[PDB]
């Protein structure tokens, strides 16, 4: 059970 | 007369800012600084301050309050900023203490402001301190005796070598406070010197002075709300101000040490897209969470931090959610970088520091302050001669 | 009672390293509590404690004037 969640943001 | 805080339900963001960032009340004779609080409503009400001495048990002290100031008391807040385009209106007051009412406070010693509400009623009051400099107070955090409370305690030794104020009874007149990071209520005060080798006091023992080390501070830094940023997942705006919900945090006493450092409690008020951080930043209520199967008893958590006191109001309390075995609460909040912990109270104000939801690490870096209280038999008040600060990232065992 | 370890080792691109022992012994001694309830008046029960730590921790490991700045 591989319970990861990747988040962030990213603006130009 | 123990006047102690009162904690409000429209203000919120109650700090002494000094030179920019927050701080500590702990101030110096002379330093300026500011009473930054926030009320939530357009209303530009009108609040009126004061501000009393106190004695080492927090007694108003009796003397004339011509005598500690050079000014006024009552007078409405001068200063204040509305919120300036956020979805959460608020009026944000602020007073610097050198104004033009009370140009300066002229006496070290314990105080308490009280921000009465437009005719008599304290909405709140905090605690401060104005030290003045006369004494040396060299401490050092440092590992306790005992090899049982030796893993989850720091035991704090100090001396205090002043070549300025010849002690007359330091037994009876030299009283200490130590405060673990700010904190007012798990302070260990009143306590006597051991030596008192010549002119110079020491505090050696390890019964006393002995906090517990408690682990690190969590954190969430929403500067812009609708991100994802420090672990502030699954944002959503409904109907209201945003809602920050944060990953559900796991009780770590039951762990080893993991070096994770933080600011000690200190939030930063900020956000991006903005000029001015103090009016501009937007409340949000942020979901807090706590997964502590292990913890089974019949006191409460409560969420603290630097952002309300420490305190442990009923908006505060964490509420254990049977249908996932979770406390849980929201906190509205204001924007930045802000720290807090999970500490249990007994159920009114006896904290437990022991057998806390976090731990008691002796290695967790904390900053520890010593506060020398003074009354000769002649003066009218208690002085304070100089502090001490020496955190613990020098446990010298 | 405990012992000490930390054997350490810097390497730059200074170069040393240090290595000590430790040393802990923090004993409640019933027996001075004894000896001094045997004595003028004294009837306590308070402990005693005996902390002797200690350590040794050992250790093991230009252009005065470079005429740069001259005829400025």
């Amino acid at each position: 059970t591989i319970d990861v969640k990747p988040t962030g943001s990213v603006e130009m | 007369i123990q006047t102690e805080v009162v904690p409000p339900y429209n203000i919120k963001t109650v700090t002494f800012v000094q030179n920019g960032n927050n701080v500590v009340p702990i101030f110096e004779l002379n330093s300026t600084f500011e009473f930054q609080f926030d009320d939530l409503f357009g209303n530009e009400a009108n609040y009126y301050f004061e501000i009393t001495h106190c004695d080492y048990n927090w007694k108003p002290s009796d003397i004339p309050k011509t005598d500690y100031l050079r000014g006024f008391d009552g007078q409405r807040i001068m200063d204040y900023s509305n919120s300036f385009n956020t979805l959460q209106v608020y009026s944000h007051y602020r007073l610097p203490f050198p104004n033009q009412f009370t140009t300066q406070i002229r006496l070290s010693g314990n105080y308490i402001l009280k921000i009465l509400n437009e005719d008599k009623e304290v909405v709140l009051s905090r605690k401060f301190i104005v030290y003045e400099e006369h004494c040396t107070v060299g401490a050092q955090v440092k590992r306790t005796r005992n090899l049982s409370n030796i893993n989850y305690k720091q035991n704090l030794d100090f001396t205090i070598a002043s070549n300025d104020i010849t002690f007359q009874t330091p037994t009876q007149n030299v009283k200490v406070l130590l405060l673990q990071n700010g904190n007012f209520n798990t302070a260990i005060k009143n306590i006597p010197p051991q030596y008192t080798i010549g002119n110079q006091l020491v505090y050696k023992y390890d019964a006393e002075t002995q906090f517990w080390g408690g682990n690190e501070f969590l954190y969430f830094e929403n500067k812009d709300i609708r991100a994802a940023n420090n672990n502030v997942g699954r944002i959503g705006s409904n109907n209201d101000i945003y809602n920050a919900y944060l990953y559900t945090n796991a009780a770590r006493g039951n762990q080893i040490y993991t070096n994770y450092q933080d600011v000690n409690g200190n939030f930063v008020v900020k956000n991006i897209n903005g000029a001015d951080n103090s009016i501009e930043a937007d409340y949000a209520w942020v979901y807090f969470t706590l997964s502590a199967p292990a913890f089974r008893m019949n006191k409460d958590i409560y969420i603290t931090g630097i952002f309300n006191n420490y305190s442990l109001s009923p908006e505060y309390k964490m509420d254990y959610n049977t249908d996932k075995a979770v406390f849980e609460k929201a906190v509205m909040i204001k924007q930045g970088f802000t720290n807090y912990q999970y500490t249990v109270a007994d159920k009114k104000g006896n904290i437990d520091l022991e057998n806390a939801i976090d731990g008691n690490f002796y290695q967790t870096e904390n900053e520890y302050t010593i506060l020398v209280y003074y009354k000769e038999s002649i003066d009218r008040y208690q002085r304070v001669i100089g502090k001490g600060n020496a955190n613990s990232i020098n446990i010298v065992n | 009672f405990v012992i000490g370890g930390t054997y350490l080792k810097m390497t730059e691109r200074v170069n040393n390293t240090i290595f000590g022992f430790n040393g802990n012994y923090s004993t409640e001694v019933p027996f001075l509590t004894r000896l001094a309830n045997k004595l003028p008046n004294i009837d306590t029960d308070v402990p005693s404690n005996l902390s002797i730590r200690g350590e040794v921790a050992f250790l093991r490991p230009i252009y005065v004037d470079d005429f740069e700045g001259s005829q400025s």
